[PDB]
């Protein structure tokens, strides 16, 4: 189990790179915090129009402008 | 009195293992051969100029034939046919007849430079250093008969290259 | 891709060269020994006259002995540089065919300077050596073979440890020694079977 | 008048670009071609003067007969030299493709490459030196320097 | 820098065939523009320079006379155009021109 | 005449196809459709499919037909009016079409077809800042997950087929 | 207007092509301690249009072809896509700026090996149709990987733009969070336009044998044109330059030092190592550039996700 | 528009210079040539190595056609979706390829 | 010695300056002075055609700002 991997090292390096590169892709997305970053990034990007709601009387949290403290923030995009 | 080329054991450790990889992931001994071909790209060719610049050569070198003559007009040649008869590829005719003073000269001495091995035997069983083998190479002809020399064509080279054959055979007579 | 047969006609440079040394004299037939392997002049022409030398019953001079060990020694490394960079050359490496050619062109200037001919010398003759060396000579000899080694030094760096060199090379044509000694293979090619034969050192001359 | 001189000067332009590119083939029969191969060497260098180092014979200009031509050869040298596209030019070099040299009166050697082929240069010598072989390619370039194809064409 | 010695060494070459013409007659003539000590010239007008710095192959050599014979050589150089007692000294068969 | 040049492409496209469709030679019909290919990509490329046009240069014609004309070499030895037969009717087919289309502007073969340039379809608005087909073959990975896993599966198993009916074992 | 623009594209192309003929003779001969021409004109500069002279009055070879169509076509051809290779190239604006450049030159390479296929056939020699064989498969089988290659490299870009390559590389050069797939990349481009350590045409018959010395050449101009749009490609991939939108000047001559330091590094290449054999090659291919790429492939997939990098898709 | 004008430009130019590279020569008189490959007539021998490497080259370059938009894919909101796929496609990929090679065939052109 | 290469690179460096520096300076010209504008999407193209309807030559590179409104 360990001197299999310094013969196949020694002997075949070409493919003990590719199977580390392949196992570090397939497994670090998983491990990392950034991933989450990504998510949220992607679907913070305005493709198309932010169509407005009419105001029946009860959204508190709808800003009744862009510039109104309540609505999503990117903040955290802004410092990262 | 013997030597071992190529028995030479490759170590099993992991310094030995790991700089073998790594020569192999990122090509080691390529990059050697493309940066001593580099340094040999920044010196000086050793090309020179022809024909502004000609090669060394030696006073033994033998190239185009001739025929010399005495101090005093008098060819040296005296028809004893030993250059014909040492000839290993029979290139040398050699017709004689005593001429109007009773002279034993020759009538008739071809050289055929397309038979002619230029290996020097003619000039070195002369006994009187008449037939030499002189200095000039550049006698390229366009005709295959330009190159079948008769007894004038041979007096010609020796009077046109007598001023350079002596020079050499002064140079080079004490080594023979 | 794989060879099942090899069929190698030859006879297309056949001359005819001993029914011509049959119709010469000995001194008139060492200029054939001296066009037979045209990359090993003094080494053919040391054996013609050796044999001759036997038949004769005659021993030539110490110096001439020298003489034709160290101009043999020279076609050595004459023959050594034509055979590797040819072979680089047709394999497809053109830069150290150059690189030792042009020491090879040294070499001949040595040939011609001993004897007046750059490639056929006519040099080693049944008796000794025709002529005897010009002054001056074995300084350039010797500052020749100092600068020689670093030019095997980097023809061994360009070619031996190239990793396309040797996968070219490394198992190509293996022969074993019995089948080497049964074929009347010699030189370079029973010595990499590993059989220790020289006749240099077994058989030994001048 | 102006037809001869604008012959005269294209003439002048087809044969610097001729004799300005001469693309060889050799022959590597015998000693020879190690001569021709150090003619080749850096001392020389072949290359400088637009003469390539070992072209193709279906594109080459000049073909370089350099060694003996036995009698199994000869058929095989005139199959390679009806291939070459013209303008077509041979050169003779060593007293073996001139007329047979050590070996003229053998049973299986060819007298001559002129026998066989035409040969416009002879270039003598056992080997003829690296030297000798650059002169008679420059001689080669002097011959087709004083060509008159355009001039011959507009006199008929 | 030592780039300047270089390019004051090329002015010299410039210079030393006597201006721009000559360096532009030499350089279409010879393919070669450096400059030597002129050893020496013959009847017909070939000139002998000699440069014991350069390395040996490279420290004789002869530029042609333009017309030898009656002939234009100018453009038609040739090999065969160096008389013999020159002809020794150009090939080093000797040291003494 | 500049309005109809996807109609004009498309007369090219059918006349290619009539043309190595009459089987003249199989490297022949191999070049045919091959000419055929790069006008239906330039078809799909002037109806505004820059992604699906690139698609079928690198794949179809750099990729497939690469190994059509390759095999074709390697069987059909190197060294008719049939051949010349069917080309002319095609051809004569093809251009009565074209005469009847254009003389009436309307032509009924087995469903109905109108004379008119091919730039009425059109639609009048834009798509924004991004290309509509880019997102379509994009929700691949997305949407179509399905998709990906039998076009693989069928992929893997058509190298083990290939390998499996060449052996000869 | 823009015709002027198509002609100084196309023409400098050609003398291009033609001074880096005279280029690699004189840097093989100061490689190999000679020197180049030196004869003909001032260093050689006349080498060029006496070599074209004397090639285009060469007597032609005249060959029983099986097919006369297809012989007119592979240098057709083959001249058509080395020229057309060069226009959505950003010198930083191309002549025509396309929004999916690259996988238009990838599509370009795939076609081009046509010519090869119709040269190979055209000609009645077997042996002749067996080196394009040959040839035809060692270059599809490196289009493989040169397809794999770009492909993950462009997941730092963000989109199949060229000129967007520029913008990418404002900061840093892409050979660095890149350079096992730059090797890679060089050497399948290396192996792409049938260079050596590859060129195994010219060791032991070509795909043009039959062909006359006019086409020929052709062919010989359109492989190096080949050459150096590759070298100009693989610049702007990897060693991207700074480009001021006020001066374009600036990153026109960046590049092009760049692009000539990568085909003069294609010559010192062509004259230091030996040929490969065809199974060598093809090892080196399917058994070590192949898994690597894929591995590196997969690498680039899922690292911007891991870094929160992923490049804007406009 | 321009594009197209560009190919028909190169095309032309391409047309043009083969056109000159042919019949030039066809305007000289050289002479006429008789001529009556090292196998003279022998049949092509069909390899099934060369329609081996033929037939992987296009499986691999389908796959890799399936490959192209994660550029554009990779900009969606399912993250984790579009990196499943992408891997399970790579690692098919992959698989095909170390099946070919266990099986031997990579064989003799490796 | 080893600068004699030098003429020839620059040829070619010259010959592979010009294309790049002629393509600038056309679309610098043809364009009023300014680059040429990319339009690789559609919005892009909305905003060439509005602009080119809105310079009243039929130009699109003929920019009117606050010398029209009222
Ligand atoms: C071998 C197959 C391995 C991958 C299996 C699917 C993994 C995955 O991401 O599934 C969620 C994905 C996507 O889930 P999702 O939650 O991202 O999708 C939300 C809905 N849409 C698509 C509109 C955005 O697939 C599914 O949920 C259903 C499709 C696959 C179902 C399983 C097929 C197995 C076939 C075996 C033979
Ligand atoms: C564009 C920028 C410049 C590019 C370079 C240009 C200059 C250099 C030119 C070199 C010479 C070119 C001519 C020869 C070309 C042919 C030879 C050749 O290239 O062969 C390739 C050789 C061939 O390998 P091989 O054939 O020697 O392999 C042996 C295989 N067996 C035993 C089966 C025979 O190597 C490769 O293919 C390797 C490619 C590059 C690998 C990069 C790996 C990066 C590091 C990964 C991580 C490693 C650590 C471990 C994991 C850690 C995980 C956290
Ligand atoms: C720009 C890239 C390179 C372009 C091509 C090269 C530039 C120069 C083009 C013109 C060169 C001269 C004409 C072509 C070459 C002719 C050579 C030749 O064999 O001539 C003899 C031939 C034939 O002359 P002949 O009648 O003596 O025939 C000799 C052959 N026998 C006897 C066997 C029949 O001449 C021609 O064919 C004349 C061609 C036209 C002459 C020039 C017209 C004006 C051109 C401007
Ligand atoms: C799970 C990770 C992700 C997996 C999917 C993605 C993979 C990316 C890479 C794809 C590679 C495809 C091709 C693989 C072929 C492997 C089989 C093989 O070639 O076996 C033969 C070889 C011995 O060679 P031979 O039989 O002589 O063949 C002629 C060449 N010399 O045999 C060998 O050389 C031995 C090969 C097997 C052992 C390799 C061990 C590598 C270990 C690296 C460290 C761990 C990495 C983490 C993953 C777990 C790996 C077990
Ligand atoms: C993008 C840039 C690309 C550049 C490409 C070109 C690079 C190299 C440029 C040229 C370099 C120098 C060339 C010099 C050639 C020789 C000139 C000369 O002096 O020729 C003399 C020769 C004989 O003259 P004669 O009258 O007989 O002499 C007796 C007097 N004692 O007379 C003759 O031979 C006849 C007259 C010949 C004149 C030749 C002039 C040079 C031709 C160059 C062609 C290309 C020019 C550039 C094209 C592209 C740019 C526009
Ligand atoms: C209506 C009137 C016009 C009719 C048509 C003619 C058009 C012009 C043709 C070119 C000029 C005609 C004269 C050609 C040369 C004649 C003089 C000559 O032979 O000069 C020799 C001289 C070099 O001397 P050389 O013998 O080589 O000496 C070696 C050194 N010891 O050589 C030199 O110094 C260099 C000679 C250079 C020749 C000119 C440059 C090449 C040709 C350019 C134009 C054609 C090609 C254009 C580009 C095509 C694409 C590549
Ligand atoms: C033996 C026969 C002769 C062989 C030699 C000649 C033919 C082969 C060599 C030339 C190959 C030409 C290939 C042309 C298509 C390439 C793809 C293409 O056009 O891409 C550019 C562009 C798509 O990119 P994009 O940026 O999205 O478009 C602008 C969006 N704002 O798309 C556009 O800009 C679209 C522009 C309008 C549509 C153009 C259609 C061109 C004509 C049809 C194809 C012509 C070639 C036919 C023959 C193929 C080969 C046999
Ligand atoms: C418009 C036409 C332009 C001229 C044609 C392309 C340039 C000439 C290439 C000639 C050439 C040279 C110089 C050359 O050196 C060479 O050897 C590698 C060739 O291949 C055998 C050549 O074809
Ligand atoms: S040099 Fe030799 S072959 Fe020539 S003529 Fe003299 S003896 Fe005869
Ligand atoms: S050996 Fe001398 S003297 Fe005797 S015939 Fe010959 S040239 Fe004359
Ligand atoms: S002429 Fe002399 S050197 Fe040349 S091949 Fe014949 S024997 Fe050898």
């Amino acid at each position: 189990v360990a001197a299999f991997l310094k013969n196949v090292w020694a002997k075949e390096p070409v493919l003990v790179a590719s199977f580390a590169i392949a196992g570090l892709a397939v497994i670090l997305p998983t491990l990392s915090p950034y991933t989450k970053y990504s998510l949220m990034i992607n679907r913070a990007t305005p493709y198309n129009y932010p169509v407005p709601l009419r105001d029946d009387g009860n959204m508190p949290d709808v800003p009744s402008h862009p510039q109104d403290p309540q609505g999503p923030s990117l903040e955290w995009l802004k410092r990262l | 009195t013997y030597k071992y080329v190529n028995l030479r054991e490759p170590s099993m450790d992991m310094k030995s293992v790991t700089d073998r990889a790594a020569q192999t992931l990122l090509w080691t001994e390529l990059i050697r051969g493309l940066g001593m071909t580099l340094s040999y790209l920044f010196r000086e060719p050793a090309t020179i100029n022809y024909p502004f610049e000609k090669g060394p050569l030696s006073p033994r070198f033998r190239g185009e034939h001739a025929l010399r003559r005495y101090p005093s007009g008098e060819e040296r040649c005296i028809a004893c046919k030993l250059c014909e008869a040492v000839c290993p590829a029979q290139a040398i005719t050699i017709e004689a007849e005593p001429r109007a003073d009773g002279s034993r000269r020759t009538t008739r001495y071809d050289i055929d430079m397309t038979k002619c091995i230029y290996c020097g035997f003619c000039q070195e069983a002369c006994p009187v250093d008449a037939i030499v083998e002189g200095p000039n190479f550049e006698f390229s002809t366009e005709t295959h008969e330009e190159l079948l020399y008769n007894k004038e064509k041979l007096l010609n080279n020796g009077d046109k290259w007598e001023a350079e054959i002596a020079a050499n055979i002064q140079a080079d007579y004490l080594y023979r | 891709e794989m060879v099942r047969k090899c069929d190698p006609h030859i006879g297309l440079l056949h001359r005819g060269t001993e029914k011509l040394i049959e119709y010469k004299t000995y001194l008139q037939a060492l200029p054939y020994f001296d066009r037979l392997d045209y990359v090993s002049m003094m080494c053919n022409e040391q054996a013609y006259s050796l044999a001759v030398e036997k038949l004769l019953n005659i021993q030539p001079p110490p110096r001439a002995q020298w003489i034709r060990v160290l101009f043999g020694e020279i076609t050595r490394l004459l023959n050594h540089i034509m055979a590797v960079t040819t072979h680089a050359l047709d394999i497809g490496a053109m830069t150290p065919f150059f690189w030792m050619f042009e020491e090879r062109e040294k070499m001949f200037e040595f040939y011609e300077r001993v004897s007046g001919a750059r490639m056929h010398a006519a040099y080693v003759r049944p008796g000794g050596v025709h002529q005897d060396l010009p002054l001056g000579l074995m300084d350039d000899i010797y500052e020749f073979s100092k600068n020689f080694s670093l030019r095997i030094d980097e023809l061994e760096e360009m070619l031996t440890n190239n990793r396309i060199w040797r996968n070219r090379t490394v198992d190509i044509g293996v022969v074993t020694a019995e089948d080497a000694l049964n074929y009347g293979f010699s030189g370079v090619m029973l010595r990499g079977s590993g059989i220790q034969w020289d006749l240099r050192k077994t058989q030994p001359y001048d | 008048s102006r037809g001869e001189y604008v012959v005269a000067k294209l003439d002048d332009l087809i044969n610097w670009a001729r004799r300005s590119s001469l693309w060889p083939m050799t022959f590597g029969l015998a000693c020879c071609a190690v001569e021709m191969m150090h003619m080749a060497a850096p001392r020389y260098d072949m290359d400088r003067f637009g003469v390539v180092f070992r072209a193709s014979p279906r594109q080459s200009d000049v073909m370089i007969v350099a060694g003996t031509l036995t009698n199994k050869m000869a058929p095989a040298l005139r199959k390679v030299y009806d291939q070459m596209p013209e303008p077509r030019y041979v050169v003779s070099m060593g007293s073996c493709a001139n007329g047979g040299g050590y070996y003229h009166y053998s049973y299986s050697v060819v007298r001559g490459c002129d026998r066989i082929v035409p040969v416009d240069i002879y270039v003598p010598g056992c080997p003829p030196t690296a030297e000798a072989l650059l002169y008679g390619i420059l001689q080669l370039q002097k011959k087709i320097k004083r060509e008159k194809r355009l001039r011959i064409w507009y006199r008929r | 820098m030592e780039l300047l010695q270089v390019l004051k060494r090329g002015l010299q070459q410039v210079s030393g065939h006597g201006g721009l013409r000559g360096y532009l007659r030499v350089l279409f003539r010879a393919n070669d523009v450096r400059v030597g000590t002129l050893v020496g010239e013959d009847k017909y007008g070939n000139k002998y320079y000699e440069d014991n710095k350069q390395f040996f192959g490279r420290h004789r050599w002869v530029i042609y006379t333009t017309e030898m014979n009656g002939k234009n050589t100018f453009w038609d150089v040739d090999g065969s155009m160096v008389p013999p007692e020159w002809h020794r000294w150009l090939h080093c068969m000797t040291d003494d021109p | 005449m500049m309005t109809y040049i996807v109609f004009i492409l498309s007369i090219i496209f059918v006349m290619g196809f009539v043309g190595f469709s009459s089987k003249p030679s199989p490297i022949y019909g191999g070049l045919g459709l091959i000419v055929s290919g790069g006008v239906g990509c330039g078809i799909v490329l002037n109806f505004g499919g820059s992604f699906l046009g690139l698609m079928v240069f690198l794949i179809y014609l750099g990729g497939m037909m690469v190994v059509f004309g390759y095999t074709t070499a390697m069987a059909t030895e190197q060294y008719n009016k049939v051949v010349l037969g069917t080309f002319i009717t095609g051809l004569l087919m093809e251009f009565l079409m074209v005469y009847y289309v254009l003389k009436d502007k309307e032509v009924e073969i087995v469903f109905k077809f109108n004379g008119m340039g091919d730039w009425v379809i059109y639609d009048t608005g834009d798509s924004g800042f991004f290309s509509e087909e880019a997102m379509g073959i994009a929700a691949l990975y997305s949407y179509g997950t399905w998709l990906v896993i039998v076009t693989g599966w069928s992929l893997l198993i058509g190298v083990v087929v290939i390998m499996e009916i060449t052996r000869g074992n | 207007m823009f015709m002027i623009n198509v002609l100084t594209l196309i023409i400098p192309i050609l003398l291009a092509v033609a001074f880096l003929t005279l280029v690699e003779r004189k840097v093989l001969g100061y490689m190999q301690f000679r020197k180049g021409p030196n004869v003909v004109g001032p260093y050689g500069l006349l080498q060029p249009i006496a070599d074209a002279i004397k090639l285009f009055i060469k007597e032609p070879l005249r060959p029983a072809t099986s097919s006369i169509s297809m012989f007119i076509l592979a240098p057709i051809l083959a001249l058509t896509l080395a020229l057309t290779m060069w226009i959505p190239l950003p010198m930083p604006y191309p002549l025509i700026n396309m929004n999916l450049g690259v996988l238009f030159m990838l599509a370009m390479s795939s076609l081009a090996v046509y010519s090869i296929l119709w040269s190979g056939w055209a000609s009645n020699s077997k042996y002749a149709l067996i080196g394009a064989l040959r040839a035809v498969a060692q270059t599809i089988s490196y289009e493989v990987t040169l397809a794999i290659i770009l492909l993950s490299v462009l997941l730092m870009n963000g989109s199949f733009t060229l000129s967007t390559l520029i913008i990418t590389q404002e900061q840093v050069w892409l050979i660095f969070p890149a350079w096992p797939l730059a090797m890679m990349w060089f050497i399948s481009t290396l192996a792409e336009t049938n260079r050596a350590p590859f060129d195994l045409t010219e060791g032991e018959s070509g795909f043009n044998v039959e062909y006359a010395a006019g086409p020929f050449a052709l062919f010989f101009m359109a492989e190096y044109a080949n050459i150096i749009m590759m070298n100009i490609f693989t610049t702007t991939l990897f060693l991207g330059a700074f480009h001021n939108p006020y001066m374009p000047e600036l990153y026109t001559i960046n590049f092009t030092i760049k692009s000539l330091l990568l085909s003069i590094t294609f010559l010192w290449i062509r004259a230091s190592y030996p040929r490969f054999r065809y199974d060598q090659l093809m090892h080196l291919l399917w058994k070590n550039f192949l898994p690597l790429t894929l591995a590196l492939c997969m690498w680039h997939v899922s690292l911007p996700i891991l870094l929160s990098s992923i490049p804007p898709q406009t | 528009m321009n594009l197209m004008i560009t190919l028909l430009t190169n095309f032309t130019l391409a047309t043009l210079l083969v056109t000159i590279a042919f019949w030039l020569p066809q305007l000289n008189v050289y002479s006429e040539k008789t001529s009556p490959d090292p196998m003279g007539s022998a049949r092509l021998p069909f390899s099934m190595k060369f329609f081996l490497v033929a037939i992987t080259f296009l499986l691999f370059d389908l796959e890799i056609a399936l490959l192209l938009p994660l550029p554009w894919a990779s900009q969606t909101t399912n993250l984790n979706t579009m990196l499943t796929m992408a891997l399970l496609l790579i690692f098919l990929l992959a698989v095909s390829l170390a099946y070919e090679w266990t099986q031997k065939g990579l064989e003799w052109t490796e | 010695m080893w600068f004699e290469v030098l003429p020839g690179i620059a040829v070619m460096g010259v010959c592979l300056f010009i294309p790049g520096m002629a393509t600038a300076r056309i679309h610098r010209f043809s364009n009023g002075g300014r680059e040429k504008r990319v339009a690789h999407y559609s919005y892009q193209w909305y905003l060439m055609e509005r602009d080119r309807r809105v310079s009243g030559v039929n130009r699109y590179y003929v920019s009117k700002g606050l010398e029209n409104i009222d």
